[PDB]
């Protein structure tokens, strides 16, 4: 006998007041029962469950299921009463590692630990609460009953509890071999140094030995699974990493969840494959969750798929992580609220892809998107490479100067340089700081009656220029606004308008260049035309005239 | 040597708070910290039956080049139980906001000497994490009071009157505060003395010291009766265009929600025509004496106006462009209780952001001086810069609570 040294155990308690489970053992076949007593014997002569008096009141039930075409039970304990009454512990597998974020090593070898799974002793304390029942032939002996010595399969805390376990008997190792690197996820660890393959398999070698020291081993036949690693829907290659196979299903009818399908794995593809677009077709899971509906596409869902297709038509690689080199981030505007980007340290080399969809909103411009898309890929970044990428961004240095000093917000976007690559963000208009001279001025108002839903819109100017507009089926924020418009469409290319609506100033002080209200576009599509605009606030109901001269005229 | 019974409040949990990313430096800054405060006894390593989070990140503090640890403790000190017991609090110090100068001192590391209730230490559980997730988060618990915890200031606080009786009956001209990790020192001298008064505070604490600490021989300089509330003030013109009386009717309605006999009937008479907006126009006699009432109405106090411990301090801040900001603390609307600018903001003329994090730095410090907490802050950012940027110009070891305004306020120009 080699003394191993035991694995510390990890204190565990059952929620605050909660006690543990008593399910009724399930009634089972005679040939299942024969089944569950072989397995059970095996287990008990390896140390991993233990028999238990009749004073234990705890009952998790258990099951036999047949493997696929191997006449041979496996044994299943439904855990899942039990793991409700156990405490939480903290998950650090929120988060995998993203393989852009991998830095390449010459030798990577991949070791699954899976006997030393159930390796990994419970809390004595904890054990008693684990308890199931073998039920007898015919009933009529009372059904064997155990407790787990050892991490249950299908438990609450097996996971971390392996993971803080596995932790604490690598530290040593790595700590003494600096020039090699161990990534725990879940049962498995990869392996990498930059050694000759030679130094490499020593330092292996040494690490199945340490393992050893608390009894664990791992395969003499070298691990089947060899480059490239297939793990968690990516591809892993020697110098390069890919997502696995993404095939589109070709069809005649278009379902609902066919299209929480279609998005998920396009979203999935997005980052490496440049250029997925979900837009037109998250539009349709609007609202609707009745998963076997036929819904037909739009003709703007082919052309965007026509465009999927011949992205995903020839497979695109992601390369590895190198610290030496820059970090570089370029973004494209491609229309509709969406925004496209690639991260690099070489031209034509992409570490990964991504994208950016606008936020839901009534108005909206392309520079808060940008913004927007550079906060993403900022954060995004942090998380895989511990650093923000030097940006290139569609935008000029004297758009964006204009921007953020004159934005009522505070607004920041980190070191970045202009990219010309059309099409390039813009301001599409600027208001005026002061009153424009020898421009005529515009006093507009709009008012709806509540009841009828009928108003009026309109302007007198300082030339006296006039103009009244009945309206129906509209309220005072639309009359309010019509003014506005009105007053745009009538004027020379230099104006100045005053209005009492602080409906109108909130909006157009938010500076859109886009809109889903049609008449907010329209105003939009007329400030992009003028030389000067100054809109001037006044406010109501203080016979400010030609807001008075205006608001008896349309309040008639 | 032995601790102090502390609980969480009735049927509240421990806080189990997301840590956020953090760069490759911060994480290196936090390997090295926190391994040596393990080796010092002021931390332990924790396993996975822990399931409680509070964030953590790293700073540079004003003016040193060594990174210092900062946890995020709001969470946990929402759910903290109230230290009433022995003490109904510490009854706000009204003198301190009187006094020429207060300096503001970083007695911090003192709570390290001082250990933890045994059952609490869980509570008080975070995380250095990995880049790209490559290997599990380094978790910790603290064994003594933590920086930023709002009991340690409490628990302190017999150990800190203890400390000071020697210098408070030496220098009783000196009002001398606690917030958090900081200790605010008044006074009505001229600054060398002031400084030398500070500088003797220190050889009673490195006194206490032993019976090097890394942030505790900084020193931070205000004049709170050199701070001024503002008063509304109108244009003095010769010429006044229609555009000058449109906004000046304007702020006087805006005005007119704040004070009581505004009255612009007279000045919107002028209004009354369809005029071009740079046309001048001659004020007539009633207008004349209208603005001039007004003026005489806007130089007096706000009528009914107090402060109120029970209710929460509301801070709003507007970005006037050129590095200039307006702000206003209140408790009810049109209710001010301090409002103030800010026109020099540090070192950084080309970012917003960075402007934004030192006027609620300083806001936040105003208002610790004054009323003994922190506002509530309305910030016009955007959530997502905001939560992006914050921590890189963060300097202080308390952190307030804030909100997004995302609607432009008309007001801005009321302040401008
Ligand atoms: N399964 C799996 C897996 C998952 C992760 Cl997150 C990492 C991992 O191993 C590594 C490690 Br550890 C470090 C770097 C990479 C990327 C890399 O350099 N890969 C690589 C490097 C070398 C070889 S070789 N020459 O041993 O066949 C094979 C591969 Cl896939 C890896 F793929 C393996």
């Amino acid at each position: 006998m080699v003394p191993i040294s035991p694995i510390e155990t990890v204190p565990v308690k059952l929620k605050p007041g909660m006690d543990g489970p008593k399910v009724k053992q399930w009634p089972l076949t005679e040939e299942k029962i024969k089944a569950l007593v072989e397995i059970c014997t095996e287990m008990e002569k390896e140390g991993k469950i233990s028999k238990i008096g009749p004073e234990n009141p705890y009952n998790t039930p258990v099951f036999a299921i047949k493997k696929k075409d191997s006449t041979k039970w496996r044994k299943l304990v439904d855990f899942r009463e039990l793991n409700k009454r156990t405490q939480d512990f903290w998950e650090v597998q929120l988060g995998i590692p993203h393989p852009a974020g991998l830095k390449k090593k010459k030798s990577v070898t991949v070791l699954d630990v899976g006997d030393a799974y159930f390796s990994v002793p419970l809390d004595e304390d904890f054990r008693k609460y684990t308890a199931f029942t073998i039920p007898s032939i015919n009933n009529e002996t009372p059904g064997i009953r155990y407790q787990y010595n050892v991490l249950p399969q299908g438990w609450k805390g097996s996971p971390a509890i392996f993971q803080s376990s596995m932790t604490k008997i690598l530290e040593p190792f790595a700590a003494q071999n600096p020039d090699i690197v161990i990534y725990q996820y879940m049962d498995d660890l990869y392996v990498g140094s930059d050694l000759e393959i030679g130094q490499h398999r020593t330092k292996i070698e040494e690490l199945r030995q340490h393992l050893l020291r608390w009894g664990l081993t791992t395969p003499d036949k070298k691990h089947q699974k060899e480059p490239p690693f297939l793990w968690m829907g990516y591809e892993l290659h020697p110098d390069k990493w890919t997502v696995q196979p993404i095939v589109l299903p070709e069809k005649d009818s278009w379902t609902v969840n066919d299209i929480q399908k279609l998005v998920g794995k396009l979203n999935w593809a997005s980052q490496i494959y440049p250029g997925i677009k979900v837009r037109q077709l998250s539009k349709l899971l609007r609202g609707t969750k009745a998963l076997t509906e036929v819904i037909p596409l739009t003709e703007e869902a082919e052309l965007e798929l026509a465009e999927n297709r011949e992205i995903l038509k020839e497979p695109v690689h992601g390369v590895y992580y190198d610290p030496s080199k820059d970090l570089i981030a370029e973004i494209q505007k491609q229309g509709q609220g969406q925004w496209t980007y690639q991260i690099y340290q070489e031209p034509f080399k992409n570490l990964k892809t991504g994208k950016y969809a606008r936020m839901r909103g009534a108005h909206t411009n392309d520079v808060k998107q940008l913004t927007e898309a550079v906060q993403k890929i900022t954060t995004e970044s942090i998380v895989i490479w511990g650093k923000t990428p030097k940006f290139k961004l569609p935008i000029q240095k004297e758009t964006w100067e204009t921007w953020w000093t004159e934005y009522w917000q505070a607004t920041w976007i980190p070191e970045w340089e202009f990219v010309n690559t059309p099409p390039l963000v813009k301001l599409w208009y600027q208001l005026e700081k002061e009153p424009i001279v020898g421009a005529e001025t515009f006093y507009v108002d709009g008012a709806a009656n509540r009841e009828t839903k009928l108003g009026k819109a309109g302007y007198v100017t300082n030339k006296g220029r006039q103009k009244v507009v009945p309206l129906t089926n509209t309220t005072n924020q639309k009359t309010e606004l019509q003014a506005i418009y009105l007053a745009l469409q009538d004027s020379g290319l230099e104006v100045n308008i005053v209005t009492d609506s602080q409906y109108a100033l909130g909006i157009i002080q938010a500076q859109p260049d886009k809109s889903e209200s049609e008449l907010v576009n329209q105003i939009i599509e007329q400030l992009i035309k003028k030389e000067k605009v100054y809109l001037a606030w006044v406010p109501a109901h203080k016979g400010i005239g030609g807001n008075e001269q205006v608001d008896k005229l349309v309040s008639a | 040597i032995e601790t102090v019974p502390v609980k969480l409040k009735p049927g509240m949990d421990g806080p189990k708070v997301k840590q956020w990313p953090l760069t490759e430096e911060k994480i290196k800054a936090l390997v090295e910290i926190c391994t040596e405060m393990e080796k010092e006894g002021k931390i332990s390593k924790i396993g996975p039956e822990n399931p409680y989070n509070t964030p953590v990140f790293a700073i540079k503090k004003k003016d040193s080049t060594k990174w210092r640890k900062l946890v995020d403790f709001r969470e946990l000190n929402k759910r903290t139980q109230d230290f009433w017991e022995v003490q109904l609090g510490i009854p706000h110090p009204a003198g301190l906001k009187k006094k020429k100068s207060v300096t503001v001192l970083d007695v911090g590391d003192a709570y390290f000497s001082v250990p933890l209730d045994e059952d609490f230490r869980k509570y008080t559980a975070f995380t250095i994490p990995s880049i790209n997730n490559e290997t599990p988060g380094i978790r910790y618990q603290y064994n003594v009071l933590p920086q930023g915890w709002k009991g340690s200031p409490a628990i302190f606080q017999s150990s800190m009157t203890k400390i000071l009786e020697p210098f408070k009956k030496q220098n009783p001209d000196i009002v001398i505060y606690q917030y958090m990790d900081d200790l605010y020192v008044g006074s009505d001298l001229e600054i060398g003395q002031h400084r030398t008064k500070i500088e003797e505070l220190r050889q009673h604490l490195l006194r206490w010291g032993l019976t090097e600490p890394p942030f505790l021989w900084m020193g931070y300089e205000l004049h709170p009766d050199k701070w001024t509330v503002q008063p509304i003030v109108l244009p003095e013109k010769d010429s006044w265009t229609v555009n000058d009386i449109q906004k000046l009717v304007g702020k006087l309605n805006w005005a007119s929600q704040i004070y009581p006999g505004i009255k612009v009937r007279q000045l919107s008479k002028l209004l009354r025509g369809t005029k071009a907006l740079t046309e001048v126009i001659p004020l007539t006699e009633e207008a004349e004496l209208e603005l001039a009432e007004n003026r005489e109405i806007l130089k007096e106090p706000v009528h009914g106006v107090y402060y109120d411990p029970s209710k929460d301090l509301i801070a709003e801040i507007q970005k006037q462009g050129q590095g200039q900001w307006t702000y206003q603390i209140y408790q009810e609307p049109f209710k001010n209780l301090k409002t103030g600018k800010y026109a020099r903001m540090r070192g950084a003329h080309t970012n917003d952001v960075k402007q934004l994090t030192e006027a609620v730095q300083k806001i936040t410090t105003e208002s610790i001086v004054i009323w003994g907490k922190t506002p509530k802050f309305k910030l016009p950012i955007q959530k997502e810069t905001w939560e992006t940027w914050w921590t890189e110009y963060w300097q202080a070891t308390w952190i307030p609570e804030w909100e997004f305004v995302n609607t432009p306020p008309l007001v801005k120009l009321w302040y401008q």
